[PDB]
């Protein structure tokens, strides 16, 4: 077995240890978006109508 | 071991940033082919459509899925969803803009709406929006 | 080590497979959003005129009665019809009166686009407003007409009735 | 062809639309006629009534 | 300016007062008119009816 | 602030973020719909403007 901590070099858990931290997964997953936004809008208006009809 | 554990978190975070954006553009154009589950991304789409409908004040009278468009792409089967909600013009523009600001793949396209009251005695607009997500083949 | 290193070569294989397809997507799409403007175009606004001033390729019918105007139109989407409807007014309409002009629209006897709902007589309560000169009763209807293989409109056909001011 | 339902007078409310010029009332009927050993149609016979625009 | 609510005949009960000479019936309406790309008002259009004193 | 002003909040409706309303910020508008007295709506407004 391994004891309270193990023996002393530490033993061996730099390799168990290191190629753990962690599982990894790595869970290459669950990201989030800013999305993006569109822009508005082209006029100046023109008259024919509606000046005469009001 | 300990450096590899750094690589795992780095690349998992890069995966999350993918999903976050590669999905979103799977709505814009659409995106890759797929790894896709999207089996774990359709019922959440229906649920979030219901939520944005509720917070916009609309009565969701009917949500109807579609058939996948077997000839709608070589790298993707498009599933369309036809949504049917009723309320005010401000509230349906709201519902639409919220679905168009979502983090998921609901590309709304052909829209319609009309006055649902026969006699026309109170203001009310039944609205039917078509919005689709693109699963893989 | 050799387990999780393999895990990571796979996860980064994903992240790259990922990152290269995204740049083709942004681009293909930007093309697609230029093209949707290229199908709204031949129907919408800038595209036949002759100075880009409105109304342009535009809105359809206009008919007045010196108290209200019952118009008939077409817009780009849920947006420019929203810009147009905002520029006027928004109202809770209630007791509508039915008149012989409605049936003349059902009869086709007064020439119009019977995509349209009818009517032009009611009592209005303001919800929102922007033009102090215009009391729009409501966006009476709106239907996005797609077209066919012979050609597009793709735009949103609509109908509005509005009593002005004065 | 009295495969057909009848009628041509009613009051219509829009559900969906594509032709701004056409108000179809409904696909009044549709029946897939198979045929016999003397010959086929196999197609779907149908009936529609539609008030145009103008 | 048929931005305005109508009317000018009613029966009034005082809530608050400042001019002993003026009985305002109510701020009959008020709508902030924004304008367009051709120009602003941005102000709040309104309508009031008031019976004076004397 | 609507309740302590005595107003009935008939509808609160969020908006869409204004993707073209700024380079450094997405503006989310909220349209509020409350009913009551003129004094109470001026009150509601001034309280939201002192928040």
């Amino acid at each position: 077995c391994e004891e309270p901590p193990a023996p002393a070099p530490p033993p061996a858990k730099p390799k168990a240890a290191a190629a753990v931290p962690v599982k990894a997964a790595p869970t290459e997953t669950g990201a989030q978006a800013a999305p993006s936004y569109s822009y508005v809008y082209n006029p100046v208006g023109k008259r024919d109508p509606f000046r005469s009809p009001i | 071991l300990d450096l590899e554990l750094a690589d795992k978190s780095e690349i998992a975070q890069n995966l999350n940033e993918r999903r976050r954006e590669m999905d979103v553009l799977e709505q814009k154009l659409s995106e890759a082919l797929t790894e896709l589950p999207e089996q774990r991304d359709i019922e959440e789409l229906l649920a979030q459509i219901n939520d944005i409908g509720k917070k916009s004040g609309l009565e969701l009278s009917s949500v109807t899925p579609g058939k996948e468009s077997v000839g709608g792409g070589e790298f993707f089967a498009r599933i369309p969803i036809k949504m049917t909600v009723s309320g005010n013009y401000h509230e349906i523009a709201l519902f639409l803009q919220e679905m168009a600001n979502m983090r998921r793949i609901v590309n709304v396209n052909n829209i319609k709406f009309d006055s649902a009251k026969l006699k026309n005695e109170k203001v009310v607009l039944q609205s039917e929006f078509q919005a689709t997500t693109f699963r893989f083949v | 080590t050799k387990a999780r290193i393999a895990e990571l070569e796979k996860i980064i294989g994903e992240v790259k497979n990922i990152n290269t397809r995204k740049a083709e997507v942004e681009k293909k799409l930007a093309v697609l959003d230029a093209l949707r403007k290229g199908r709204s175009g031949p129907v919408r606004m800038m595209d036949a005129l002759a100075s880009a001033t409105p109304k342009k390729v535009w809105v359809k019918t206009f008919s007045e009665n010196n108290n209200a105007v019952s118009i008939d139109g077409s817009a780009v989407s849920h947006d420019e019809v929203a810009e147009f409807m905002r520029g006027l007014n928004g109202v809770v309409w209630t007791p509508k009166g039915m008149g012989r002009l409605v049936d003349r629209r059902r009869d086709s006897k007064t020439a119009r686009v019977e995509m349209l709902t009818s009517d032009a007589t009611i009592e209005e309560f303001p919800e929102a407003q922007v033009s102090p000169f215009f009391k729009n009763i409501d966006l009476q209807t709106a239907k996005q007409v797609g077209g066919a293989q012979v050609g597009v409109p793709i735009l949103v056909e609509f109908k509005i009735t509005m009593t002005s001011n004065y």
